[PDB]
């Protein structure tokens, strides 16, 4: 029975979903996936951070 | 000034595949082995062993190494820009490759001609099973070499066709090592 | 390509080693509960997988011996260093399914062994396969 | 492009040489299982249409 | 010698069959049938073939590879035999389990055509109903089926006959004899061992394979030879 | 020579000079599509002539004689007229069963080739006005073809095709009134009858060839008179033809797939056996096979009977059996098909006078229903053979039966649903080309680190940089830059060597020279073409 | 001396070489048209020739 919330969830939010506007909602993402847009351009980059750490 | 030597990422590519399929041979060798290990105690294999034809072996084993330097002719030919001796070379490359399949099946014809097959022994089924993934692995590799030479048909040869060329030569080496091995494995080490 | 290439050399001296005490050990140990002697499944993998990386780490070695000191590696580099062409890359092909689609007709002929599958699953791979590697280099119209 | 051309004309001028050969002079005559020559009978129709 | 044989069958039959045939040969309740009265003929079926030993319950048995020689069968056989009797083995003159002399009545040295043809119109009445007119097999409910009767031996087809092995009737040797088994025999190995006169014989199923061979692969060629003399625009 | 004379003496008599002008001058498009059709017309060309050589042994007679002939392992046994000449045809005449067996192939391929023939016709929209008059024609072609290639093989009297004929005559007796009297007349009694095999016999060698000759006759004329449709393209309009003129070019070309169809039926009649009836025995209705279905081309209404549930009518003195249903039912398949291009116009709402084709993607609607109807086909298909798919697949027959039934009804509604939606993909595509311009694949990184794909526009550009969009006109646009020559040889020659440079150059700027008038021409015509429409 | 495709781009082997089966001067692939091109180019120099066209009302 656990399983019914999760696709009901998936479902909802993916057609009806809370809209992301900045970049990582989360708010710390440290992985360079979360410095472009959501969701990303076609090539996936438009522009490219100063990489300088992890 | 002119840009950076990079990695040629399809050379990347095909060797880890090679590498890759190096671990798929891994396990008929060990098959192959296991069965040695059983049959040594009872002797069978010792006669078993005794209807193969070596002399045979070592002329299909000099074709396919005559086939491996071939192809590497082509390779050199391939990245000076001639296109014209990279389609002489792998044609004689595929030439070969033709020669050491119908050597490979005239084998198979003449075993089952005077006794043994898969259904005859544990022998039967290794040096069959073994021998004949190689066989695939070989006509495979002469109609890679086939596509080669429809693409430098079509194509206007770019670096992206000599790399191709360069590709295939890769998968035909393994091909030859490997023949090697198992050749050393059921004719000489036996 | 110097990180990774040479990043290797530990997975295989260790399977490596792994494999000949392995042997040494079956080979001798005649400990109750198992059986003395040589076990040749487990060896020949582990000499093989010892083979693998080994192969991935000799061929980057020598290949990074060529290359030269690449923007993504200089821990220094600006995005202004990889400006150009990065390298053509395949828009869209309807091929890929196609030769999955042979793969798995060629496979459930060897389910059922019905002959005529095998050898069309393997004619119409051969296809799928050709007409991959073609996409791009088709002629033009010919009028 | 002659060459290309001649090439497939001299192929089906020994094929239908080949033809008339084989509709002539080839075993065509009905043979049991036990039967020698069974060999010539059971591909009499498809060398002559093979051709 | 058949006494000292029993001992052999008792010991390989007390080692697989009980499971589902008890030790008694009774059956068990929905496990496996009772062997009382089958016969040697019955067991050197099942067990030659290699149906037995069935380690699923099933619409039906699935012919494999067998899991006993010919001398455990025979073996086993004989310990059922001591149960009861039932058929029993075709022996030739010398006492060898008959094969290649039971193609057809009139057997010398090849098949004799007249025994091919009396045997074809026997199996097209009786068996070609279940089977195919060449014996390619057929589909039965739920998921039952008649085999290709390629694999079997003269023996295997005889004891077929004889038994009626799960949803084949019976043929007992009083209403099909002797000499109508034998040219049946005869007509099934003819079929079986003689190439099609006309080229590659499609599998013999008649109407199906001819048509997907078609209206698939010789349409697609020829479309594709009309690409080829044609334009795509 | 004295060509010029017999031609002189040919038209001082009958004038011909200005017609055959006129005929050698017609134009014929070039899509590989156009001459599908022309595969069935040469099968039935080597349909006649075939059939005409299996007539001086064949012997149509249901009288019995005890066999004595080639075929050893029937000698002796009691067998119809009809099978003995079969027999006879295939072991004793010389070449007799290489005959039989390409007049077989034949039938296989003219009815296929008239089924994709007839599909091309249905998705490209080449049955709209005025051209309706050769669907309706086309359609009953493909009925009596059928009606023929069925009584065809049932001549034989062979046990496979006698039941194939109980169940045509069990069938006719079962109509609700005058099912009796109909089989009576047909068959001139109760089956089999001794008037049976000459009946079918005449009307499969003289009736139906003769009126599918009259027919196809009609059918060619028709094509002929109002010219042939075309896909839309550069310069292409509803009042004009672009193609090549039916001599030098398309004639030696008719000619030559005439060939190839030709040797590839002479090819797979002698390499592939076909309805080898020596195994089947003679018939007698008493007995029967598992695998007994009908030839391909009937094994939908076998399907269709195997798919019935049962259900039957019980009226006091009188029943109607359960397979009056699939009559219905079959019957109701085959109108949908013959009255199409009407209850087309009643709901698309126009009925105008269309001489470009539409490509199959432009027209969701109408080639959804296509697919809808092939995957409906294709279940009564698989339904008729399920008898061997369930043995060879080892799938429970009840459970093939019940997939047939819930198939035909839940499957073509999934065929729909992704016919559709594939369709107005594709065609999102096209306007997603014709709006940003071909996709080369080269990924290019700014200086920003923005990973750019250039793309290679077809229309001009604004000063922005960047495509104006083209509206889209129905003909097929490139999506690949190969497709635009980019990937063509810039070496000239044979194989292992080169063309001396001199013949080198000057045969490439030939080549492009020609490449760049061919497209002056089509862009004029084009303007034209906008300059007389206004 | 060996031939050479003229869609060969030109390069001194002297001061470097244009590809081997370890290295090139691309991180990806080689683009089948020929690195050397400048893409995009313009509508007549792409060889397409867009139709007008009608259908019936
Ligand atoms: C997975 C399950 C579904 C099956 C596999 C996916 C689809 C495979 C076929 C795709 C064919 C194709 O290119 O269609 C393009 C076509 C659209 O046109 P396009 O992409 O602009 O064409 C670009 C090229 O011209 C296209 O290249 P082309 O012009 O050279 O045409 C090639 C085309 C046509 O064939 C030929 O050109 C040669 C003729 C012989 C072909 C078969 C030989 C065997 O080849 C085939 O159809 C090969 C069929 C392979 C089947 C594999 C087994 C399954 O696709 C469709 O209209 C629909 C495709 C079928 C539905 C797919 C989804 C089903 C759910
Ligand atoms: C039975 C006897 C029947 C006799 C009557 C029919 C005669 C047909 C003759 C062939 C023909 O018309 O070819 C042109 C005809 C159309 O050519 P096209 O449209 O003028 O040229 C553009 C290419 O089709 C565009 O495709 P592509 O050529 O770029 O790529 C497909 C590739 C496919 O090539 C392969 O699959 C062969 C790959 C190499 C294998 C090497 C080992 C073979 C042993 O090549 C071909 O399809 C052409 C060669 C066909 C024979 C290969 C064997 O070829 C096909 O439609 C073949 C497609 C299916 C091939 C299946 C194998
Ligand atoms: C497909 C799997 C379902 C299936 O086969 O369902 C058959 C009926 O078809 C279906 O519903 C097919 C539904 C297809 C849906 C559309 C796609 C009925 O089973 P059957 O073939 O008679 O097997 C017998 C057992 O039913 C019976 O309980 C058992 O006791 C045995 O007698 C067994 O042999
Ligand atoms: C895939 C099918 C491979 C060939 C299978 C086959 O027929 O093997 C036997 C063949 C002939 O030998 P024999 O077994 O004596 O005759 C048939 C007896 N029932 O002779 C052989 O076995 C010859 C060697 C066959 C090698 C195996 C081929 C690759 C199999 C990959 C799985
Ligand atoms: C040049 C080419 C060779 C190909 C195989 C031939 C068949 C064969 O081998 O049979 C024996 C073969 C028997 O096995 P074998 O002898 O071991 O190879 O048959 C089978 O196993 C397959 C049985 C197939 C059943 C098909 C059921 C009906 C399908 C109808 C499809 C209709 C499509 C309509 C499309 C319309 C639009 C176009
Ligand atoms: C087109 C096929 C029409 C079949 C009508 C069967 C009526 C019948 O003989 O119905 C008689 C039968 C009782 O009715 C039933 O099974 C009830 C269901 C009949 C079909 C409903 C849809
Ligand atoms: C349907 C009612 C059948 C008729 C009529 C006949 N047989 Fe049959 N046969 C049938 C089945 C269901 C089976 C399988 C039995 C099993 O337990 O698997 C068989 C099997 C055979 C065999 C064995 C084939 C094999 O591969 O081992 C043979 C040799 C055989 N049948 C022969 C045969 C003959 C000669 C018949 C006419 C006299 C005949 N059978 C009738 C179902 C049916
Ligand atoms: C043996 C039967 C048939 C023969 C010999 C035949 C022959 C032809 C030929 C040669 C053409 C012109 C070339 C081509 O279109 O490829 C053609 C066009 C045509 N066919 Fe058929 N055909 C047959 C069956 C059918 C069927 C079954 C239909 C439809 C139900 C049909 C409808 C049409 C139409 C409408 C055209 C003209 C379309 C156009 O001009 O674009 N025909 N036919
Ligand atoms: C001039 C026209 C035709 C003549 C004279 C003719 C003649 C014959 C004859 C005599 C037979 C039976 C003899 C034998 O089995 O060899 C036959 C069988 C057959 N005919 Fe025809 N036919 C003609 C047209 C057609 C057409 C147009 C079709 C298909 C639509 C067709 C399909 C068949 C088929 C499938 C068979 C069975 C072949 C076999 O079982 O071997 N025929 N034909
Ligand atoms: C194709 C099917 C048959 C088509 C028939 C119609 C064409 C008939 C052609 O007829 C042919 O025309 C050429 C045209 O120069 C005439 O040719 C003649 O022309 C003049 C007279 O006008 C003579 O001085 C000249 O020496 C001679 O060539 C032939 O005398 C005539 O026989």
């Amino acid at each position: 029975l656990s399983v019914i919330p999760f696709i009901w969830n998936v479902f909802k939010s993916w057609r009806y979903g809370e809209l992301v506007t900045v970049d990582d909602p989360w708010g710390y993402g440290n992985s360079l996936e979360w410095a472009t847009s959501c969701p990303p351009p076609r090539h996936n980059f438009a522009s490219l951070p100063r990489i300088r750490s992890e | 000034v002119a840009a950076l030597n990079r990695p040629n990422m399809v050379s990347v590519g095909t060797i880890v595949f090679l590498s890759q399929e190096l671990m798929f041979f891994a396990g008929l060798f060990a098959m192959y082995f296991v069965s040695r290990a059983n049959g040594l105690a009872n002797g069978s294999w010792g006669e078993q062993t005794d209807h193969l034809n070596v002399p045979y072996a070592l002329l299909i084993t000099v074709i396919l190494v005559s086939s491996s330097v071939t192809c590497q002719f082509g390779v050199f030919a391939a990245e000076r820009g001639d296109v014209y001796g990279l389609r002489k070379w792998f044609l004689v490359t595929i030439i070969l490759g033709s020669i050491f399949v119908i050597g490979q099946g005239y084998e198979y014809i003449t075993l089952v001609g005077h006794g043994l097959t898969i259904q005859s022994s544990v022998y039967g089924s290794a040096f069959f099973i073994t021998t004949g993934f190689h066989a695939l692995h070989v006509i495979a590799g002469v109609m890679a070499f086939v596509v080669v030479l429809m693409r430098i048909h079509k194509s206007k040869f770019t670096p992206a066709q000599a790399t191709a060329a360069m590709v295939v030569s890769y998968y035909w080496h393994f091909v030859d090592v490997v023949w090697i091995g198992l050749f050393i494995t059921i004719y000489f080490i036996q | 390509m110097k990180s990774s290439a040479k990043l290797m050399y530990g997975p295989t001296v260790f399977m490596a080693a792994m494999a000949v005490i392995y042997i040494f050990a079956t080979m001798h140990v005649s400990d109750g509960g198992s059986v003395k002697g040589v076990e040749w499944v487990g060896s020949v993998a582990l000499v093989l997988s010892a083979g693998l990386t080994l192969m991935l780490g000799v061929y980057l070695h020598f290949t990074e011996v060529r290359v030269d000191v690449l923007p993504e590696d200089w821990e220094e580099a600006e995005v202004a260093d990889k400006a150009g062409t990065l390298g053509f890359f395949s828009p869209s092909s309807i091929w890929p399914a196609a030769m999955s689609g042979a793969v798995g007709f060629l496979a459930f002929g060897v389910v059922y062994f019905h002959y005529w599958m095998i050898a069309v699953g393997l004619m119409l791979l051969i296809f799928t396969i050709t007409k991959l590697n073609l996409q791009y280099g088709v002629p033009k119209e010919k009028h | 492009a002659a060459r290309a051309v001649t090439f497939w004309l001299v192929l089906g001028i020994i094929g239908g040489l080949g033809f008339l050969a084989t509709y002539i002079f080839w075993p065509w005559e009905y043979k049991a299982h036990g039967d020698e020559g069974l060999l010539a009978y059971t591909l009499y129709t498809p060398m002559l249409g093979i051709t | 010698d058949d006494q000292a044989l029993i001992s052999e069958g008792k010991d390989l039959y007390d080692v697989a069959c009980i499971t589902c045939h008890g030790v008694n040969l009774q059956g068990v309740e929905d496990r496996g049938p009772s062997l009382v009265g089958v016969g040697e003929g019955a067991v050197y079926f099942q067990v030659h073939s290699g149906r037995m030993p069935i380690l699923r319950n099933e619409a039906q048995a699935e012919r494999k590879a067998p899991r006993y020689t010919e001398a455990q069968t025979l073996a086993i056989a004989a310990y059922v035999a001591a149960n009861g009797g039932g058929p029993g083995l075709v022996y030739n003159e010398d006492g060898t389990l008959a094969m290649e002399e039971l193609r057809g009545e009139n057997y010398d040295g090849q098949i004799t055509s007249a025994d091919v043809a009396r045997g074809g119109d026997l199996f097209r009445l009786n068996c070609a109903s279940c089977h195919n007119f060449t014996g390619r097999g057929g589909a039965l409910s739920s998921g039952k089926y008649a085999p290709n009767l390629d694999a079997a031996n003269e023996q295997e087809i005889y004891q077929a006959m004889l038994t009626g092995p799960q949803n084949m009737p019976k043929f007992s040797d009083r209403q099909l004899s002797a000499d109508e088994k034998k040219d049946i025999i005869a007509f099934i190995k003819s079929t079986k061992e003689t190439p099609s006169p006309g080229g590659y014989s499609l599998g013999s199923l008649g109407p199906v394979a001819e048509g997907l061979f078609m209206w698939v692969f010789g349409i697609l060629v020829l479309v594709a030879a009309a690409m080829w003399i044609g334009s795509r625009s | 020579m004295s060509l010029a004379t017999v031609g002189n003496n040919l038209d001082s008599r009958y004038t011909m000079a200005s017609g055959i002008r006129r005929q050698i001058n017609k134009v014929f498009p070039t899509h590989w599509s156009f001459m599908l059709g022309e595969i069935a017309l040469y099968s039935f060309i080597v349909l006649l002539l075939t059939g005409v050589y299996l007539t001086l042994f064949f012997d149509p007679s249901i009288t019995k004689v005890i066999y004595d002939g080639g075929y050893l392992p029937l000698n002796g046994v009691e067998m119809s007229r009809a099978y003995a000449t079969a027999l006879d045809i295939s072991f004793e005449v010389r070449g007799g069963l290489f005959i039989r067996q390409m007049h077989h192939w034949a039938a296989l391929l003219f009815v296929v080739s008239m089924l994709v023939h007839m599909l091309r016709i249905f998705f490209t929209g080449a049955f709209r006005r005025p051209r309706e008059a050769n669907w309706i024609i086309g359609v009953v072609l493909i009925i009596l073809g059928m009606a023929e290639g069925f009584m065809g093989y049932s001549l034989p009297d062979d046990l496979l095709s006698g039941v194939g004929l109980r169940i045509m005559s069990a069938i006719i007796v079962g109509l609700p009134i005058i099912g009796t009297w109909m089989h009576w007349l047909i068959f001139g009694g109760d089956f089999p009858s001794d008037l049976m095999l000459d009946r079918f016999y005449i009307a499969h060698v003289l009736i139906i060839p003769a009126i599918l000759l009259g027919l196809i006759a009609a059918h060619l004329a028709l094509v002929w008179y109002q010219k042939h449709t075309q896909f839309p393209g550069a310069g292409r309009t509803e009042n004009n033809v672009i193609g090549i003129r039916i001599m030098p070019l398309f004639a030696v070309k008719a000619v030559a797939f005439g060939l190839i169809v030709f040797g590839f039926l002479a090819l797979l009649a002698g390499v592939t056996t076909i309805n080898a009836i020596w195994n089947l025995g003679p018939y007698n209705p008493s007995q029967v096979s598992a695998g007994s279905q009908p030839d391909v081309y009937m094994l939908w209404t076998d399907g269709a009977a195997r798919v019935m549930p049962a259900w039957e009518l019980y009226l006091g003195n009188y029943t109607i059996p359960a397979v009056f249903w699939v009559a219905v039912m079959l019957g109701i398949l085959v109108v949908l098909l013959v009255t199409y291009p009407f209850i087309e116009r009643k709901f698309t709402g126009d009925d105008a006078h269309h001489n470009l084709l539409q490509r199959p993607r432009d027209v969701p609607v109408r080639t959804s229903l296509g697919v809808m109807a092939l995957v409906f086909y294709i279940l009564l298909t698989v339904s008729g053979g399920n008898d061997v798919y369930a043995m060879q697949f080892h799938v429970s027959l009840n459970a093939m039966t019940w997939i047939g039934r819930i198939g035909l009804i839940v499957g073509p509604a999934i065929a729909y649903f992704i016919t559709y939606r594939l369709c107005i993909g594709l065609q999102r595509s096209d306007r997603e080309v014709l709006e940003h311009g071909i996709e080369t694949g080269i990924i290019k990184q700014m200086p920003n680190g923005a990973f750019i794909e250039v793309h290679q526009p077809l229309g001009p550009v604004d000063d922005h940089g960047h495509p104006i969009p083209l509206p889209y006109a129905g003909a097929a646009v490139p999506k690949q830059m190969n497709q635009l020559g980019y990937a063509e040889v810039e070496t000239r020659g044979g194989f292992f060597g080169p063309d001396p440079e001199d013949i080198r150059a000057k045969a490439k700027e030939i080549e492009h020279a020609n490449h760049i008038e061919e497209a002056n021409t089509l862009r004029a015509l084009n303007e034209a073409n906008i300059e007389r429409d206004k | 001396k060996h031939f050479v495709d003229p869609a060969w781009p030109e390069h001194n082997p002297a001061d470097g070489h244009v590809v081997t089966e370890l290295i090139s001067k691309v991180a990806g692939a080689s683009s089948p048209w020929g690195d050397d091109k400048e893409f995009p180019v313009s509508a007549e120099e792409t060889g397409y020739v867009h139709p007008y066209t009608r259908i019936n009302r």
